[PDB]
Parts: C-alpha cells; structure tokens; sequence
RNA sequence: CGCGACCUCAGAUCAGACGUGGCGACCCGCUGAAUUUAAGCAUAUUAGUCAGCGGAGGAGAAGAAACUAACCAGGAUUCCCUCAGUAACGGCGAGUGAACAGGGAAGAGCCCAGCGCCGAAUCCCCGCCCCGCGGCGGGGCGCGGGACAUGUGGCGUACGGAAGACCCGCUCCCCGGCGCCGCUCGUGGGGGGCCCAAGUCCUUCUGAUCGAGGCCCAGCCCGUGGACGGUGUGAGGCCGGUAGCGGCCCCCGGCGCGCCGGGCCCGGGUCUUCCCGGAGUCGGGUUGCUUGGGAAUGCAGCCCAAAGCGGGUGGUAAACUCCAUCUAAGGCUAAAUACCGGCACGAGACCGAUAGUCAACAAGUACCGUAAGGGAAAGUUGAAAAGAACUUUGAAGAGAGAGUUCAAGAGGGCGUGAAACCGUUAAGAGGUAAACGGGUGGGGUCCGCGCAGUCCGCCCGGAGGAUUCAACCCGGCGGCGGGUCCGGCCGUGUCGGCGGCCCGGCGGAUCUUUCCCGCGCGGGGGACCGUCCCCCGACCGGCGACCGGCCGCC
RNA sequence: CCGACCCGUCUUGAAACACGGACCAAGGAGUCUAACACGUGCGCGAGUCGGGGGCUCGCACGAAAGCCGCCGUGGCGCAAUGAAGGUGAAGGCCGGCGCGCUCGCCGGCCGAGGUGGGAUCCCGAGGCCUCUCCAGUCCGCCGAGGGCGCACCACCGGCCC
RNA sequence: AAGACUAAUCGAACCAUCUAGUAGCUGGUUCCCUCCGAAGUUUCCCUCAGGAUAGCUGGCGCUCUCGCAC
RNA sequence: GCCUUGAAGCCUAGGGCGCGGGCCCGGGUGGAGCCGCCGCAGGUGCAGAUCUUGGUGGUAGUAGCAAAUAUUCAAACGAGAACUUUGAAGGCCGAAGUGGAGAAGGGUUCCAUGUGAACAGCAGUUGAACAUGGGUCAGUCGGUCCUGAGAGAUGGGCGAGCGCCGUUCCGAAGGGACGGGCGAUGGCCUCCGUUGCCCUCGGCCGAUCGAAAGGGAGUCGGGUUCAGAUCCCCGAAUCCGG
RNA sequence: ACUAUCCAGCGAAACCACAGCCAAGGGAACGGGCUUGGCGGAAUCAGCGGGGAAAGAAGACCCUGUUGAGCUUGACUCUA
RNA sequence: CGACUCUUAGCGGUGGAUCACUCGGCUCGUGCGUCGAUGAAGAACGCAGCUAGCUGCGAGAAUUAAUGUGAAUUGCAGGACACAUUGAUCAUCGACACUUCGAACGCACUUGCGGCCCCGGGUUCCUCCCGGGGCUACGCCUGUCUGAGCGUCGCU
C-alpha cells in the first residue's frame, strides 16, 4: 500500500534531551507514545522503498527467434538418449518418432485411451508420475500451489472429435495442436527433451508450417528454417582421416623432470 | 480437474464457509452412508442422518459390530451421540462420546413421509444417470 | 359610481405538485498558495497543482464547422499509435512545450424563432358513463371555468434551399387495450430451489490411519468426474462437492403471429415568389490573469460602439488589390472512454502475528486531552475435557499420594520452549584486576583397542579329499565384419529426357491489352520466365541410408 | 615460559585526559521507473522492429500461445549543407571538330587514385636423410631471391555544400 | 508597559495537511579467498569545510614479435 | 528422493572435514512435514547508528518509610492482635475550630450482611476495596415566569459561494379586540359560543433568547427509618383558578 | 528535641567499554592499563570529600554556513 | 577440609526467540452501478427466564406473518413439537409494523410553553378539569377566494 506508514502525525523532540533524533509520535495516555515511527527501522513505519505497480513485468522477444526454438525443441524430440537424460522410461517403445492411425482422434473413453498406451508401451512413465505425486516445501501450501508431480508424456493432434475428453483426466498428459504450437509445454524447465507422440495428419503437414531446405512455409508468408553453421560434427571421424593425419608433425609423448643439481667439485 | 469460474478451489474459503454454515446445510453435511443390502434394495448410497436410526461403528477405539441407536444430534460441533458407547468419568459417572457420522455404517433407518419422498427422488435420478450414459 | 382592465401589487392552516440534507473513487464550474529548483535571489519553475466553496450521473462533459488547408484536396465529437521531447516560449539561463495530416476503436443525425398560409385550426382543471389500474392512462358527453391575438398549434431551417404550377406513382405505419405460441450462441436470456459414478476389499504398523504391501495390467472399480475441503497422520473410490449441448419445479424477461379502439390520408421529375435569416452583439482601444502562441492564443472589466453583394478566418503591424473557405451572437442527442468510495465474485512466482490494513482477538476499542484531535498491546491445552474422584497436613494459599491420557518432562495466558540473568550439584584453581596468542606438560570426559592387531590379494610347488564340464566333434540360435560392390532397395547432386510445367501449383514493374467477363480500366484465359516435380542412365560424398545373400570369426 | 594497552570513527597523527558503547533476542540502511554513453551475448541483414489493433479458446494452466493484403501507417537507418531561399557526392587513356591556353564540341577501353609500411598466400635456383652409380616421378621443409598484397596507420591527390 | 499574559507553552499559541520540506554539514552502512593498487598537485568558479578540468589507478581488448636460424 | 520403525527447530566435556565462508555424522528433547541437482527471481547475510520494540543485571536488601506535643492497663470476638471493638486513665482541636449545615464539581462513593486472593508504599479479625442486596415521595423548597449587560431571525443590503452585516434601520409589519345590525346554529334555537360578514374602536415600535445568589401570590409544629423528611403519618392553616 | 546509627517489615533511582595502589620516562607535549623501578594477602562497618580531566544538557562565548527569524532605516523591488 | 570469587557441563527456574500452522490483509481484474420531507446518513435510550460487552432488533422489540426445506436449539433450565390438525429449527423476503433527537417541520432546548376540529369521562353541549386522535415549518409553481391604489379609460 501507498499509506504504510504515513496514517500519524509524529514530529521529532528536538535536541537538548537525551533521545536520538527521529520523529516521535504526539501525546497520549497509551504505549504508543513517543515511541517511534516513520523508518525503515521503527516498528509500525514503512518498508524501505515500497514495491510499486509500475514495475517491468513483462518483456518482448523477436518473433524469429520463438520460431527457431520450436524447431529445435521438436529435433531433439527424437535422438533417444536426451529423452532418458530427461527422465523419460523409454526403453519398449518400437520407434522414437511415435506415429499412429488417424483414428484415435475419435476416442471418447478413457478406457480406449488407456489400454492403448499400454500397447504402445507408454504406461510405464505413468505408473511414474503417480509415484512422484507428493507434496511441497514451503509456504506454497498456504497459497494454492501444495501438490506437484511430474510431467508425462504430451501428444500433438490436428483435428478434435473427442480426443480431449478422453485424455483430459490422466496426470502428466498434455495436449497439443500442430497450428499452435508452444515451447513452454516442449521445453519445460528450460531444458529440451520431451516424450511426444504423434498422429499422422498432423506430422505429414509440417512440411508445409516450417519448410524444407528447398522451398519455404505457405502458411507463414515467409521462413525458411535456420541454417547449419558446421555440417559434419563426426570429430572423431575426421581427425582419424588419413589426409590430415598426413598433414602433421610427430607427437611427442616423452616426459621430461625437475632434474637434481649435484655438484661437480 | 475443474472448469467452473464462479466457484472456489481455495483453502481458506471453504474452511470459512464450512466452519460458519447454517443448520440446514449442516444437514446435509453430516451424511452417513448405507450397508450393501439397503443399498441394493433402495438403490441408494447415501442419507442424512436422524435421531432414532440404528448405526454401526467402523473406525476408532469403539469400533466393532455391536449395533446401537441414534441420541442426540449435536450439529454445532459436528458429532452425535450413540447409546452404548460411553465412558466413565471421575466421580463414577457416564457420559456419551461425540464421533463423526463419515465414520459409522447406517443398518436400520427410520422412515416417515417426506424421507420416502427423498429417496424417491435419488432413485430417478441415478436412474436416468445410469439409462443415459448407457 | 359600479363595473372591464392591466401599471400593477399584497394576503390566506385555500385545492394539487415541488426544492432543501447525506456519500463524494471517476465528472463539471469558480477560487487558488508556500516549501523546492535556479548551488545566492526578485521574473520564471513548483502549478491553474494541495487546501477551500458550489453541482450532479451511472457515466459526465463536448458535439453535427462563423473548421482544417493550399493538395489531383479532406469533412461532427470522443479514445489509441505517431507526428514530438519537435515548431515555438524562455534572467534565450535553470526549465517548459502543442496541433494538422496518416493508420485504427466506434459510427446516427436533427429541432426552433423570424419571414409566410391554414374560421386559434391549440393547451389545462372540475362534472358524468365505460375499460384499466401498485412507473394515473384511454374513449366518449357538459351554451362548465380558465390561459392565449403583448401570438398557441400544423407545413417548413439553410445538407443551401423552401413554398404556390405542370406528368407519373400505386396507396400502410403507429400507438390504447386483449390472447397466442417457439426459451432466444458460448455453445441454455436472468434469478431461486432439490437431485445424479466407483474399496471403508485381504496382510500388517499405530495412541486412531487417509500409511506400507497385495487383488490377470499403478494392480479391484469408475473415469466428459484424479479441482478443493472435512473425517483421531498423508484419501480418485467415507462425506460435501466436481465434469456433463445432465434431469425436476417456481417467478421475472424480452423477440414475433392473432382481435377490437383511435389516429394518418399523409409521395416523386420542368415555371413565379420567399429567406437572404438570432445586438450593448461582433469589432476596436486601455488594463489585469492565462497560454507554446511570439507588434497581444484565450478569458473578463470600463470606454467607444457597427454593417447587409455584408461579416469572420487565411500564426509579423499597416494601406492597395485578386483568390479560397465558413455563415457567429438560439437548442437536443447513443457508441467507442474514466472509476484507491459502494454492492457481489474470482485470482496471486505477495506478508505470514515486532510483518501485512492502525485493526487476524468485545478496535477507531481501552485510554490522554477543555476542544479540535491523538490512539494501542493482545493468535496455538488435547483426537476427545476424559479439565485431577477419594486419602492426608494446614485457618487457607500451597503440598505428598491416588487417577485420566501415547503424552501433564500437554495441568486453564497449558504447541515447542533460545539467550542474557539466577539456584544447586560434580570437578578444578586462587596475593601483581580479568581475559588473550604461540609452545609443551598434567588431569579428567568420551571413541576405537583387542581383553593379538598380527592385514589382504595374485601365480607356482606339496600333501588331502570331490563333483560337473571344457579339449575335439555334431545340431540349432544369435551377433560382428567383408568386399570380387553378389542381386535389390533407398537416398541424395547436378546432369540426360521437359519429361507434372495444361496430364500440379506459386509468383512476375515480361507480353498478348492476339481474348473475354462489367465497361481507361478490376478479374479468369493464351503465351513467356523463374520456382515446387515425373522416366530411365551415371558418379562422386554410397558416405555410417536398409535388406536377401555367400564367406570367415565369436 | 615468551609475547601482548579496547573496538568503531574523524584525523598529518588515537591506548588516550577526543565522541559512541551496561547486557541479551528480534528488526534495520545503496532501491524501482524514464532517458542516455560504452562493453559483452543472441537473431536477421541495406534493411530491421508489430510495442497499437484485429483472426483464432470457452480462458482450468494462461489474463498465456499461435497467426495477419494489417507486413510497415510509422520509427531508427541508408546523404550532406546552408541563418534562409535552395543546391546536392569519379574519374581517366586513345582517336575525330577549335591554338594541351592550368580551355569547348564527335567515338571506344578500363575504372573508387597513389606513395611507404604491412599478419598470411604464391613462384622458386639448389637441396637437407636416402646400404652404391646414373635415370628419377610423388611428398614436407629449407632457402637465396622475387611477386600478389587484407584490415589499420602517416602523407599526397580528387569530389559535394 | 515588564516585550508582560493569552490553559505547566509566546520577540508571534495550538491541531491536522501541504510533507518522506531542503541540507556544499555531523553520525551510521550486514560472508569469504585471490589479484592489481593511490592522492593530498595544475587552471577556472561571489571559489577557501565544496565542484568542473588534466594528472595518479583499474578493467576490457586489439596490431605486431621473439631461441621459431634467423 | 527422505519421513509417525519419527520432519522442522533446539541443546551437546562426543567423532570429523575445508586456508575460510560453512558443513556432514553420533546422543537427548519434540511431534508433521523436508531436502539435493540444472536454470529463474529477490523486501537476501549486522557489533555499533545519544538506532527502534521487548526483557534482564550490578547498583542493593542500599537511599529511604522524620512538617503540625502522646500514649497506657485490662477484657471480648478470633487459627491469629503494637494498629479492630468496649470500658477506664491521661491529652490535643479551643467557636475566624480538626465542630454542625450548604453552592460549583464528583456520581452510587450512601445503608446492612458476608470475604480476607489482589489494593489500602508495615500489618489488619478493618476499609471510600471485592461480592450480593436496598435506598432519594412536595399545590406552599428550587426550576419553569420577567428582564439585565448582551446574543440573535424576518424585511433590506452585500457577496464567486457555504453565507455575512444589521436589530428599527430603504417594510401593506398586530388576525388585537370590542358595542350595534344582518340570516344561520343545537340544546325545550329562552341563554349562549359559533363558523360569516356589514359596520366598530384599534399607536406603539418590534420575533426570540438571556440569572437554580437579582425581581417573583401562599406552610408551620410534633413523630416516625440500617439508611428519607419544611415532601411520609398525626394536627392545625393558607394562595390561585373555576 | 527530630534524625543519622542497630533490629523486625516493605523496599526504589540516576549511572555503568573493561576496570579500579604509586614515581619518573616517552606519547595527540598533565596515563588505571605501556616501559624501567617501587611493591602486592580473604570478606567488611561508620565517615569525609583529594582523584576518577565523575553525573546532567549534540557549548548561549568565538568562527564558518552562499541556513533563519525579531527590530530600524537614506538599502533594493513592490503594496493598502 | 571452611567460606567467598572464576571457568565448563547436568538438572531446576525466569522470559518468550526460533520453527510449524492461519475463519486476516494487500494487489490485480470481471459484473452491477441503488439514499432521502411516503422522513435519510449519523446520534440516544431501550428489548433475552438465567445476560455485562460484540452482534441483532424497536413497546408486536435477541424478532411477527408468508414461501422453500423437513426434526431440532443447547452452557442450565423448563416446557413444548405428535412431521399425515399438520410443521421444531434454519434460510429467504414480495404483507404488516417501524421509540426520542437529527435537513427536522406548532414556538423554544429547560423537555418548558401553546392554538384549532373530533370522540369519551366533564353532562347529556356548557362551559372549567382529565385522557385520546388529527392538523398547526421556509421558499416556490399552476388555479380559486377576498381585497388596495390623487395608476389608464368608459359609463350615468
Ligand atoms: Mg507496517
Ligand atoms: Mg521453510
Ligand atoms: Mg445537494
Ligand atoms: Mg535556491
Ligand atoms: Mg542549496
Ligand atoms: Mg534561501
Ligand atoms: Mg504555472
Ligand atoms: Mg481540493
Ligand atoms: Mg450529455
Ligand atoms: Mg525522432
Ligand atoms: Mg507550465
Ligand atoms: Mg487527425
Ligand atoms: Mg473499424
Ligand atoms: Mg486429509
Ligand atoms: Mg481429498
Ligand atoms: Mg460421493
Ligand atoms: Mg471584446
Ligand atoms: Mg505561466
Ligand atoms: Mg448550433
Ligand atoms: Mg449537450
Ligand atoms: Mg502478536
Ligand atoms: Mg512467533
Ligand atoms: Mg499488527
Ligand atoms: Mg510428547
Ligand atoms: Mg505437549
Ligand atoms: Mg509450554
Ligand atoms: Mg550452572
Ligand atoms: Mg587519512
Ligand atoms: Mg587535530
Ligand atoms: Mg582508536
Ligand atoms: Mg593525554
Ligand atoms: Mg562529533
Ligand atoms: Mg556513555
Ligand atoms: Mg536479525
Ligand atoms: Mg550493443
Ligand atoms: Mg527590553
Ligand atoms: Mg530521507
Ligand atoms: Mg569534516
Ligand atoms: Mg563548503
Ligand atoms: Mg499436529
Ligand atoms: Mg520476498
Ligand atoms: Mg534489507
Ligand atoms: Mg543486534
Ligand atoms: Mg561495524
Ligand atoms: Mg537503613
Ligand atoms: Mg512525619
Ligand atoms: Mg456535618
Ligand atoms: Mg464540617
Ligand atoms: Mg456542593
Ligand atoms: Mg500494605
Ligand atoms: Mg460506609
Ligand atoms: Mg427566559
Ligand atoms: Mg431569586
Ligand atoms: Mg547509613
Ligand atoms: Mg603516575
Ligand atoms: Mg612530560
Ligand atoms: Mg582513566
Ligand atoms: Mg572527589
Ligand atoms: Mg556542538
Ligand atoms: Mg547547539
Ligand atoms: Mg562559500
Ligand atoms: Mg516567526
Ligand atoms: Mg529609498
Ligand atoms: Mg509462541
């Protein structure tokens, strides 16, 4: 508030008696009378410099930048070993890019949702989430915020028929649409991995959202996709080449000591 | 998960509301569920409770399957008063023991017009719940 | 010398209506400062701001050009972006400081007077009959009163037009009363009320479980429901609730079709007249406040005081002339906008009892002051009072026993329960105040010896016992590697085939405007150019892009 | 046993006969916005930015996220100069018509000028070790010497107001 | 008539607000290790208990070169 | 991931680490939540500021409980007496009093019964304390009435405005009454008041407020309660109005 | 004569870095603490007033401040 | 051996820190956007079987009626409630009622003074006394009633 603090009408005692020089509260028959106010210090005064509303809340980031990310946050979708380094049990699923039939858009049941994801071998991080479901450490419990889990696994569609009302219920699952996508719910924490799952209708069109190399979007009027700064990373690879190895000096692997001074005469 | 924005989900607005009801919402909050045949036969899950309805107790120190009746229904501290269960006091005297009506199992009831009308009620409900979603 | 009138003027406990005061976050009108900055100060700035006086609404105010402009011109008011920290003001110093045009939200225009026509063709109140009555109306009959010619109503207001001729036109719109029916986008206008899925299952801790473990798959069951809260610890399935183009009942809405009453007979293309329209007002002097407004932007006082092809504006005073653009001195209006008070609601990367509202509790309370006024401290027994019966000492307060509870080492200001400061017990010491740093000694308290600590591991030699396999063969299974690139895929990179280019689309400041579509053009066609793709051949980079082979190895 | 004056602060100078300080727990003091300068990091690139508004979500998240003939109205930049009116950034070499006059007219070629220093790069006699002679092709490196010369610096010269 | 009295207050009462008035001047400013490491001097100021200017200090770099037979 | 087979926090002659900031183990208490890693953010680390709020020490069982002549003996209640009560003796106030009554102000402090925590700067069987109950009687005592110095509306004037000046001053300022006439009036319209007039005389001279000591008719004696009397009861009077 | 003094009963405050034996020396030039010498023995009672440069009041004397206010006038600028 | 002084640990005291909880605030946003002379805002006094405060209410006073629900309220009491006359307690809110001051309204602030019409005792109006009820404010608008003027004229 604008008033903590400035509700009294206190004024110093001056000098000359023996009390150290901050403003002091006026009359009375209570406590509260020269005892002390307006100050950081004071108890019943004011915080120092009270938190205002005109703060700079928020922050503008450039569009081609958010665009960017969102593709790479969809690379590393595959590569399964940053999957397990996200904490992902992985190790049944028999393809890492997970497509399907376009009928489970359709689904109304959470039972057809559920006995399918244990076919497709995605029910083991489930049984995770609901280990993890514990509570929390401070004063969140008071503000709303008492339990937390993990997250699971998130699937991206194209066109609803009941999808969501089948998947809305199990924890940990999130739903996406290909035309709208978001990096807060890609890369949660900050970091990259993530376990998607796939339709077919959405992951045939994004050819069409980002681009190839060749050509361009024809839904974004104009991107083409970053560019490769180092082609080939196989390090190993080319410093093992013979055309370099050619091209270099000997080693030298002899290891040479602090030497002991003796005295010659 | 919930989807409604004219309604809570916040701790302290419950416990206020809770803590600070009026009797005839009280009612309803200290229900007391049924045992399996009364529900079949009624196909019901759950009244409010009254005075001179026959109950068992579940959970506690004075659980078992000894069967009693209903007393005194003290609304304002959220407990009642069944006959058996008691304890002795200093001087040699008894007195009853308030327990919460989540905690007991409901075998006899005690019917009169306007609680027939209710169950009544319940039953259609399920009934067309039940026709419906199937 | 009585009556009509107004110059006019008072009275009444006359009949019937009205205004006053309060809140005051947002709004309108007046009045109106000093601290401070200038490193001093007097103009300036702070500031048309705090305080002060009035007046209102759910918004208020403004508002349909006496405008902006100088363009091939726009076209009421209000808010946003930008023009812009600019043009300009300024002890030209500190410092101040707008508008137009452009792009958006929203979008709606209209009445009087005065000229002029119509038998004042107009309004209010009492009386009687009939409908309707809880936002007092409608219809009818009174030689019933009154206002009005010192000017009421119809037509008509500069959009420039408006009235009185000549030819077409096809002739329903509203309200006063009385019924009807379909629930009316967040995917059901509003309000109120009652209801709707699934474990208290087996074994086991505990003071009591919401715990741990198990039930063909986090297992039994539900699931458009796994948000939250309560119950003797932590609860998807015990309870309330939650989701649902879920159900039952009640009232209030409006949107439209029927039936009488009454009104209104109410249009548009070619000639003669009308208006040229609103005075102590514009405008000009002199003064004072204000403004970015500068030989005076705006406002107000006092003096002087107008005209009618006139008047105003055209950002440097004045005269002479050409242009452009508006028509003052009368009036009304919704939407886009504002909101630290009020009535209801939701939410939070906020504070968590010396913090956050002064106020988590019988707080604007107790209390100080003659009055204006000032103004606090203060949260927690336990699951449940089961809140210590009885014995005994003492005048009682306080105590020793007993008893309740898992716990009173939880006993009515009782969660835990720090430090300073005290009482007691154990050890140790004591004439240069105490305390301190480095170096050793002595003594106690505890840790580990072990009541040996003899530490362990590889291979070779020896004496003892023991039971499978391996060594080598055969059978199946799996995997690594290979290149005489064995046969086939696939992938790229240009090429060869223009081969989809019309058998597929996208674009073009290239032409055909070889055409059309409605007529200098807006669009589809026709070429043309590029750009995405079809059939076979090649090789590099066959690369870490996959098979079936044959071979060796494990 | 030896050593050893109480901490903070002002000060040329404090153990001070210079101020503050009995003792304990809790609180307590370099912030937020607006604008500027430079340094670093990321993205696009002679262009680059939707922040105002609109199209899609009822908003559980999320008062988010995505998108736009708005796609650039506009702002910063790509061009300076003058009080203003206003003007507005390249040359040469050769041949034809007048007298190279520190000067005007017809046709081709190059072209942001040069001097000095300059990381790297290029050519390269003769080769460094070749169990012997000569022939001697691939590969380092030498190394005489010689050239193309980046940014940047100093100077000369040229163009615009 | 003493600059005396005006609610224990008078060479201009008291109450609230403007108001967190201004201060070139006093007092205070919260964990560690490593590294580099000062001035009290010039000119100008209605300047002499103070500021601007240069000097003294640090950090961030960049162009070159050498025991690299130069 | 840790946890009612025991979290946070707190204590510790215990075992140990790091140059240091700090940390990990072990034991006791206690009763429900807490931490490690990669990033984000901030109301982020105290010895002081004649710092703010609260609490506690030496001082210290100290300085003190000294203005106004003065106490003693016995008995009674009682657990209990230097201080209560009763009696007796000695002494002070000395009628401008340490006496008996009242105004201003206070507001149940008044009276009885009971209590002994707290308060009564020692004590207390007592109390103006604590608890529970009870108590103020008017035709004549005061107010109410009048006006005083003076305050203050109307009309009028002035003022941006809430409003201010001013009190007979720029006012058609009293509803005042009455004898007569006129028709009416209900009561047996006799006698009336009356709503109504025609007459009829009318000054005042300024609304209103303003004193419990000024002005203002009339009450005295006796008796009665734990506590009330010019008020209650007895008995004798008197003023005003009709 | 009332106290102070002793005993019973009740019972505060100001002040307080740590504390409390001296000479000389040097030092911010007049030290309880340092240095060289003198010396040093529990716990306490009534007094007195040499020291503690003893307590109180952010020195009113003096100076500075581009901090003020009361009063006067022939200071400057204004005004009823 | 003792006291006394100092240090450390264990236990007991004093005092209330830290830790864990929370029916409170602050901040943002959505919707609606309503006082009164038919007597407001605010003040005073009063009301419970046992009741001081806070809270609620107004002499019908910890609440009446009427709808919805459907067997309690509670610290003690006493009684009621028949829930198939129907209807305890709660909540809502459409009928009824709503003390004295206050813009505050008969004149004035002491609760003091009055005036008019009507009913009932005052008797049978007739006037004094008593009770009770309704009226008795300032400004202002339209209209009615009675009126004033050496104001302007007409008339006999
Ligand atoms: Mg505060
Ligand atoms: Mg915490
Ligand atoms: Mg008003
Ligand atoms: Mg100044
Ligand atoms: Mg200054
Ligand atoms: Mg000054
Ligand atoms: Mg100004
Ligand atoms: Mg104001
Ligand atoms: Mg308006
Ligand atoms: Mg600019
Ligand atoms: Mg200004
Ligand atoms: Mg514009
Ligand atoms: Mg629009
Ligand atoms: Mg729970
Ligand atoms: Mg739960
Ligand atoms: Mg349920
Ligand atoms: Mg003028
Ligand atoms: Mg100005
Ligand atoms: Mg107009
Ligand atoms: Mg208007
Ligand atoms: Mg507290
Ligand atoms: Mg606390
Ligand atoms: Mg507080
Ligand atoms: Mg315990
Ligand atoms: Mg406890
Ligand atoms: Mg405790
Ligand atoms: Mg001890
Ligand atoms: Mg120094
Ligand atoms: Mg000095
Ligand atoms: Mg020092
Ligand atoms: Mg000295
Ligand atoms: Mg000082
Ligand atoms: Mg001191
Ligand atoms: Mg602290
Ligand atoms: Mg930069
Ligand atoms: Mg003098
Ligand atoms: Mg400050
Ligand atoms: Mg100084
Ligand atoms: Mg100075
Ligand atoms: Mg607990
Ligand atoms: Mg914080
Ligand atoms: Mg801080
Ligand atoms: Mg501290
Ligand atoms: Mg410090
Ligand atoms: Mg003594
Ligand atoms: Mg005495
Ligand atoms: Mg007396
Ligand atoms: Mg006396
Ligand atoms: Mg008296
Ligand atoms: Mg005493
Ligand atoms: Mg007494
Ligand atoms: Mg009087
Ligand atoms: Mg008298
Ligand atoms: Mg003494
Ligand atoms: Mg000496
Ligand atoms: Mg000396
Ligand atoms: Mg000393
Ligand atoms: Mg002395
Ligand atoms: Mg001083
Ligand atoms: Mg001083
Ligand atoms: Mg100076
Ligand atoms: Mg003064
Ligand atoms: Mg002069
Ligand atoms: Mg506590």
């Amino acid at each position: 508030s604008e008033l903590a603090g400035h509700q009294t009408s206190a004024e110093s005692w001056g000098t000359g008696r023996a009390v150290a020089r901050i403003p002091r509260v006026r009359g009375g028959g209570t406590h509260r009378s020269g005892q002390g106010a307006f100050g950081n210090m004071c108890r019943g005064g004011r915080m120092f410099a009270p938190t205002k509303t005109w703060r700079r809340w928020h922050r503008r980031v450039n569009t081609t930048q958010k665009r960017y990310a969102i593709c790479s946050a969809l690379a590393a979708s595959a590569l399964p070993a940053l999957v397990m380094s996200k904490g992902h049990r992985i190790e049944e699923v028999p393809e890492l890019p997970l497509v399907v039939e376009d009928k489970v858009e359709g689904y109304k049941k959470t039972k057809e949702a559920v006995l399918l994801l244990k076919k497709l071998k995605a029910w083991n991080d489930i049984k995770k989430v609901y280990a993890s479901q514990r509570m929390r450490a401070g004063k969140g419990k008071m503000r709303n915020r008492r339990r937390i889990q993990r997250r699971g696994p998130c699937v991206i569609y194209n066109e609803d028929n009941g999808i969501v009302k089948a998947f809305r219920n199990i924890p940990g699952i999130t739903l996406l649409n290909v035309t709208k996508l978001n990096i807060l719910k890609l890369a949660p924490g900050g970091h990259v991995g993530r376990f998607c799952i796939w339709t077919e209708s959405a992951f045939r069109k994004l050819d069409d959202l980002y681009g190839t190399w060749r050509k361009a979007a024809s839904l974004k009027s104009n991107y083409n996709l970053p560019m490769h700064k180092m082609l080939n990373t196989d390090l190993s690879r080319i410093l093992k080449s013979p055309e370099i190895q050619r091209a270099l000096r000997a080693p030298r692997k002899k290891i040479h000591r602090r030497v002991l001074k003796k005295n010659p005469l | 998960m919930k989807f409604n924005p004219f309604v809570t989900s916040d701790r302290s607005k419950n416990r206020k509301r809770h803590f600070n009801a009026p009797s005839h919402i009280r009612r309803k909050i200290m229900s007391s569920p049924l045992s399996k045949e009364l529900r079949q036969k009624y196909n019901v899950r759950s009244m409010p409770i009254r005075k001179d309805d026959e109950v068992q107790v579940v959970r506690g120190h004075y659980k078992g399957q000894q069967i009693g009746k209903v007393v005194q229904v003290y609304r304002k501290k959220y407990v009642i008063y069944i006959e058996r269960v008691q304890r002795e006091k200093a001087n040699g005297t008894t007195v009853h023991v308030g327990i919460h009506p989540s905690k007991v199992v409901i075998t006899r009831l005690k019917l009169d017009k306007d609680r027939k009308k209710i169950l009544e009620r319940k039953a259609k409900s399920r009934q067309v719940g039940k026709e419906k979603g199937k």
